[PDB]
């Protein structure tokens, strides 16, 4: 009936030391076919050959895998060969290869030390997945402030996929900021900085709640201060604070205190709770040229003489922009045969909406000027009838094309942000197309989602057949993480409207969540459109913590526990977080593990490789307007399936009409016994098939917030992350 | 560089001209680098505006020259590999490369810009590199080449000459000695043997109205066709024979007598390729070491004769004359050191 | 007066590509070369935007 | 080139950085040749006048 077809998909940024998977459609006649994606290096010889029998209209996904290579990085020719009994297809491109870097990192016992103390830290190995691997390390070492490598441990191996080390410092070794660092077989290097110094233990974090954000239209300001302590108790004493504008009218150079207007407030901590203050922003002149606010709050804790400060909410921007609407579910695209709708939001200032404020729509080259308002959330839904021209660029505003108060005096600092967004459209010489209404917001995990799509089929099966398939893919992490399918029995010759899908959010999928899906024509053409979902920091191997409750009066018998996979392991941390009140730790979250990676996302092919240029130029001697007058030659600019799948991050092989029919340029030319503070737990545990409960033992006269950290591992599930059991 | 090869092979080389040429080389190299494409390709201007796409043929010429410059002096492999992938990117699954024309003149070039000949000059300049004849790209090229040869051959005309001989050479690279000698014989079909040597032309006149003066769009391309033939008969896997080298020498005589007194030859293309072929001629024949020849000629009529050829008398010519109406003249030579002998 | 200048050329089909004038003959031009002028509402002029 | 010396002396060296800097150096050498005087001397600009 229709034409015989195929399609096969894969990233461009390969990896090594594991398998990396692509997928394949075949379909349509003499389907007793085979394939092989031949990865064959260009210079010399090599071949990671792979072969496969080819069925029809099915997505089985094979995952070949990769050894190391001679060079670190290289191109690689991929070439596919297909052989049906009466059909075939051989097609090639280039691919990136990379004798990778395993993203690896440290956890330490401390972010600080004192004289005579002892380091205690750990490290991690990984693959693409966070299913760890066993390998051997060249070295990991320590570095003094002065380049003086202060010790060594060498030639160790990872079977745990972590390992744990130690070292004793001497009596008066180097002050300043120490450094602990590694390197790899390839030479990749990585740290975990910290300091050694001296300090009295703080039993109090001065803490406040004061605007992150004052803005232009603010006449005074709210101020509030709160002294947490041992145990979060309320503290007495005296406090003084400095709400401060910066970088004053003086020159700042060697005779001029750049610290601009500091308004100083003296508070006396009452018996319980919090001192409060309402502060006037007149004297800061929250106006044209005076700089971001910095705010320093300092508690003279009584009966101790101690004070410390926290620069709270340093990054306050008193931004000229105000009534700052924001796009949220702003589509990137639109079509000439669809009712689309950017579902749109508004917010102001601090980050909160107003309800019931009128605004003006602007439809430019679709000629849709209009008016609308705010709801409880400032959430609005314009929606537009579309029989218009290619390039559309859109906005709605609450003010007009000028800065209404004293715009161009060069001395004024007020603005209304205005909506800005560009959207493009598909090419589809069928004039059939798709376009989707995503769930464009913060994606949960531990759930799934159904995903509505809108299918427009001019002619559909022109001759073809009554049935047609639907094929969706979710890669992430430059990988492939899930996949599946659907279809529908096609109405003869109309444009049937709506249906949706499901997809789960178990794990294995990065903060990315790309989706595409494409519904083919056996004629030899296809459509399909993209997606994107802000996955949240979610993991394969689940874990939390639990413990025998809080107990003062150092009862030594005292437990702690975790749930985790049945044959597993954990690496753990406790701290009396007094020293670690004085200073935080550094970026210890599952998001850290995520963002350390090689190529979190992949959009766009890599550098060296360029494209997959085609020969099919179409330039007429002149465009041939039989009619009004001959319109000349020039290019276009619109979106493409090729472009959808490259912005996806990847490439495929077909012969469908994917890339636009782009054309050649112009050829023609010219009771208590002190046990050790500043550490409680640094030890290791295995996970039986019912969970551990270790007895981490009580410790005297050390009374505070005690965060405590957990890490775990397994071959079958992965790494380990969960929050703080404050066994205060 | 093929000149330096001439010097080295024939041994006529001082370090002075050698250093002169070296400076020349480095300079021309880098002046070339200023005209490239960041993909790896080359155009006549290129840089300072990305309002172009580079040519291919140029880049292949570049690739070859880069190869030989590597063969003596230092040069970056990065650039050959980039131009190589660029060629591939201008490859079709089944069809050949395309004349992505961005040139200025054509007498620089020694063909008709036929896509197959284009691809052919490419792949042959490739396989002169250390290349696996089983490589993917070149396998595809060879399918092009083979199909192309068939249509050239069974059809009465396929340009009849040069297409065909360049095909001969790439076939020579393969291992396809059978195809090699076959198309070799097809070249000998329209053979142009002379009083004392041979050659080929293009088909002796272009049939259409042509010429008038200045070789307009037609640089007569008469030598490089023979140069690659001088590779064609020559180069193989194990070592060569009599017949190959006899025909070689014939055209070599055609070549050197076709050499121009101003310097070089009619162009740069022919000049390069002739020098390459002559260099490898010597690189086989001219044994700078082989120095102990000895000979006897014996006729049944006992017209004896004895000679010697040695480095001290290397370009010597010990002629000797011959009265017997019947020839009975049995040659015999020995020892080391190559000899070309001629009688009439 | 009749200007048919589209904001963009609306070149329906595969892609969009700009506009320019023609150079062709006209009744208008036949009658101008002829020698004369006429009054008439019809479509004689090429609708030169 | 004193960097290369360092790279070779202290032994921390690969052929790849080597090749890179070789290309660099032939290049900068020639670019310098384009600033000489025919006597042999050099200048900020030199050639072309
Ligand atoms: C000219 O280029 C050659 C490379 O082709 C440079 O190396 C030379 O390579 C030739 C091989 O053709 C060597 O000759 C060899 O002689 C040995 C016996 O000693 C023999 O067993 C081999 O079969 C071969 O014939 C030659 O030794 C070698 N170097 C020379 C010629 O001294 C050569 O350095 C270049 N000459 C220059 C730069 O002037
Ligand atoms: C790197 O720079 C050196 C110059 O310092 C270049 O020549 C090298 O010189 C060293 C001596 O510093 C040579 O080492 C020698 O080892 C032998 C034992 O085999 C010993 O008897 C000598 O006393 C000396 O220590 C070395 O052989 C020589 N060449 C090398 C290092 O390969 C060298 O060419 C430079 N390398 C480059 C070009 O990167
Ligand atoms: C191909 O690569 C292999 C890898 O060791 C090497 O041994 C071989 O020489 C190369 N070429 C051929 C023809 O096998
Ligand atoms: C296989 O597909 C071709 C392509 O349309 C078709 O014409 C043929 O009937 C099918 N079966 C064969 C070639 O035996
Ligand atoms: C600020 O504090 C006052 C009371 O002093 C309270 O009425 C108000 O809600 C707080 N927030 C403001 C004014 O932004
Ligand atoms: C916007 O237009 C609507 C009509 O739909 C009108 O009710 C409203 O008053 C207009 N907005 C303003 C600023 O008046
Ligand atoms: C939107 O308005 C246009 C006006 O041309 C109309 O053609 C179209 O039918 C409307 N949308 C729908 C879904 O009918």
């Amino acid at each position: 009936s229709g034409k015989p077809q195929y399609m096969v998909l894969v990233p461009s940024l390969l990896h090594t030391e594991t398998t990396e998977k692509g997928c394949v459609l075949l379909s349509y006649l003499n389907e007793t076919v085979t394939v092989s994606a031949s990865l064959e290096s260009v210079r010399g010889n090599r071949s990671l050959f792979t072969d496969l029998e080819a069925e029809n209209d099915v997505l089985h996904c094979v995952a070949f895998a990769v050894p190391k290579s001679s060079s670190n990085e290289e191109v690689m020719f991929l070439t596919v060969q297909v052989k049906g009994p009466t059909q075939e297809f051989k097609k090639r491109t280039t691919v990136m290869v990379k004798n990778e870097d395993s993203l690896v990192f440290v956890q330490t016992d401390k972010s600080i030390y004192k004289p005579g103390q002892t380091v205690k830290f750990r490290v991690v190995s990984m693959d693409e997945n966070f299913h760890p691997l066993n390998e051997l390390i060249p070295l990991v070492y320590i570095q003094d402030p002065k380049g003086n490598r202060i010790a060594q441990w060498q030639s160790f191996q990872l079977e745990g996929g972590l390992k744990q080390f130690s070292f004793p410092l001497s009596s008066e070794p180097f002050q300043g900021s120490y450094k602990v660092v590694v390197q790899k077989k390839s030479g990749g290097r990585t740290e975990h900085p910290f300091t050694v110094e001296e300090f009295v233990l703080p039993k109090f974090e001065v803490q406040v709640t004061v605007p992150k954000i004052i803005t232009i239209l603010e006449e005074e300001m709210n101020v509030s201060v709160c002294g947490l302590y041992t145990y979060g108790k309320p503290v007495p004493g005296h406090v003084t604070v400095s709400i401060c504008r910066k970088y004053s009218d003086a020159s700042d150079c060697h005779g001029e205190d750049s610290q601009a207007f500091c308004e100083k407030f003296s508070g006396q901590l009452n018996s319980h709770g919090c001192f409060y203050q309402q502060v006037k922003t007149k004297v800061f002149q929250l106006k044209r040229k005076e700089y971001e606010m910095k705010l320093h709050t300092e508690a003279q804790i009584q009966e101790e003489g101690t004070v410390v400060e926290l620069t709270g909410r340093q990054s306050s921007e008193i931004t000229r922009t105000i009534t700052k609407l924001s796009f949220v579910k702003v589509d990137s695209h639109f079509r000439q045969g669809i009712p689309f709708f950017g579902q749109v939001r508004l917010v102001d200032g601090k980050g909160v909406p107003i309800p019931n404020k009128v605004i003006f729509i602007r439809g430019n080259e679709a000629n849709y000027y209009s008016n609308a308002t705010t709801d409880e959330h400032g959430l609005v839904q314009f929606s537009i009838n579309t029989t218009n021209v290619m390039g559309t660029s859109l906005t709605v505003r609450v003010n007009y094309k000028d800065r209404s108060p004293c715009y161009g005096y060069q001395w004024v600092s007020e603005e209304h942000e205005e909506a800005h967004h560009t959207a493009y459209l598909v090419f589809s010489p069928s004039k059939s197309f798709v376009h989707l209404e995503p769930m464009s917001h913060e994606l949960p995990c531990g759930h799934t989602q159904t995903v509505q799509a809108h299918y427009i089929l001019n002619g559909g099966t022109l001759l073809g057949l009554k049935k047609l398939s639907f094929y969706y893919l979710i890669m992430a992490k430059g990988g492939i993480v899930r996949t599946g399918t659907h279809g529908l029995l096609v109405k003869q010759e109309d444009m049937k409207g709506h249906f949706s899908i499901s997809i789960p959010v178990k794990s294995d999928i990065a903060p990315v969540a790309r989706l595409l899906i494409y519904a083919v024509l056996p004629t030899g053409d296809v459509i399909g459109d993209s997606a994107k979902y802000d996955v949240e920091n979610c993991l394969a191997n689940k874990v939390d913590l639990s413990f025998s409750p809080s107990q003062s009066l150092p009862a030594s018998h005292a437990h702690l526990r975790v749930t985790a996979a049945p044959q597993s392991v954990c690496a753990l941390r406790a701290v009396d977080q007094s020293v670690l009140l004085m200073k935080p730790d550094a970026e210890l979250s599952a998001s850290s593990v995520y963002n350390l990676l090689p190529e979190k996302d992949l959009t766009g092919f890599p550098g060296p490789l360029n494209d997959q240029d085609n020969e099919d130029c179409i330039n007429r001697h002149n465009v041939y307007i039989n009619g009004i007058t001959y319109t000349p030659v020039s290019s276009t600019n619109e979106k493409d399936m090729y472009s959808f799948l490259e912005d996806m991050g990847l490439k495929a092989f077909t012969n469908s009409k994917i890339r636009k029919p782009k054309m050649c340029p112009q050829l023609q030319q010219y009771t208590v016994r002190k046990y050790f503070p500043e550490t409680w737990i640094w030890d290791l545990v295995v996970v039986n098939s019912a969970g551990v409960a270790e007895v981490g033992v009580t410790v005297p006269d050390t009374i505070t917030e005690w965060k405590a950290g957990a890490f775990c591992l397994s071959e079958d599930a992965g790494l380990g992350i969960s929050s703080t059991a404050s066994l205060r | 560089i093929y000149v330096l090869d001439y010097l080295n092979e024939t041994q006529q080389l001082t370090p002075e001209i050698k250093s002169k040429a070296i400076g020349y080389l480095n300079t021309g190299y880098q002046r070339q680098l200023n005209y490239k494409h960041y993909d790896g390709s080359y155009s006549t201007f290129g840089e300072r505006y990305g309002r172009n796409q580079g040519n291919t043929w140029l880049t292949a010429f570049v690739l070859k020259t880069f190869a030989q410059a590597r063969a003596y002096i230092f040069i970056d492999e990065a650039h050959i590999t980039q131009a190589l992938i660029w060629l591939s990117q201008r490859q079709k699954d089944n069809g050949c490369f395309r004349s992505s024309g961005s040139l200025l003149n054509n007498a620089i070039k020694g063909g008709v810009e036929d896509e197959v000949t284009l691809s052919a000059y490419i792949t042959i300049a490739l396989l002169e590199i250390p290349l696996t004849v089983t490589h993917p790209v070149v396998r595809n090229a060879l399918f092009c080449l083979e199909s192309a040869w068939k249509t050239a051959q069974e059809g009465d005309h396929g340009s009849h000459v040069y297409t065909k001989a360049l095909l001969a050479y790439a076939f020579a690279l393969a291992g396809n000695q059978d195809k090699r000698k076959e198309v070799l014989k097809s070249l000998n079909e329209e053979a142009v043997k002379k009083d004392n040597s041979v050659h080929w032309e293009r088909p002796q006149k272009p049939k259409a109205p042509v010429g008038h003066f200045y070789e307009p769009q037609a640089p007569s391309a008469e030598v490089e066709m023979t140069s690659y033939v001088l590779l064609a008969y020559l180069t193989a896997q194990p070592a060569p024979t009599s017949e190959d080298l006899t025909s070689a020498t014939n055209i070599v005589k055609w070549i050197t007598k076709q050499q121009n007194a101003q310097g070089g030859f009619s162009s740069t293309q022919d000049t390069v390729v002739a020098l390459h072929a002559l260099s490898k001629y010597g690189a086989a024949t001219f044994t700078r070491t082989g120095k102990a020849a000895q000979v006897t000629i014996q006729s049944s009529g006992t017209f004896s004769s004895k000679f010697q050829v040695d480095n001290n008398n290397r370009l010597l010519l010990q002629q000797v004359s011959l009265p017997e109406l019947p020839g009975e003249y049995s040659m015999k030579v020995t020892g080391e050191g190559c000899v070309y002998l001629q009688t009439s």
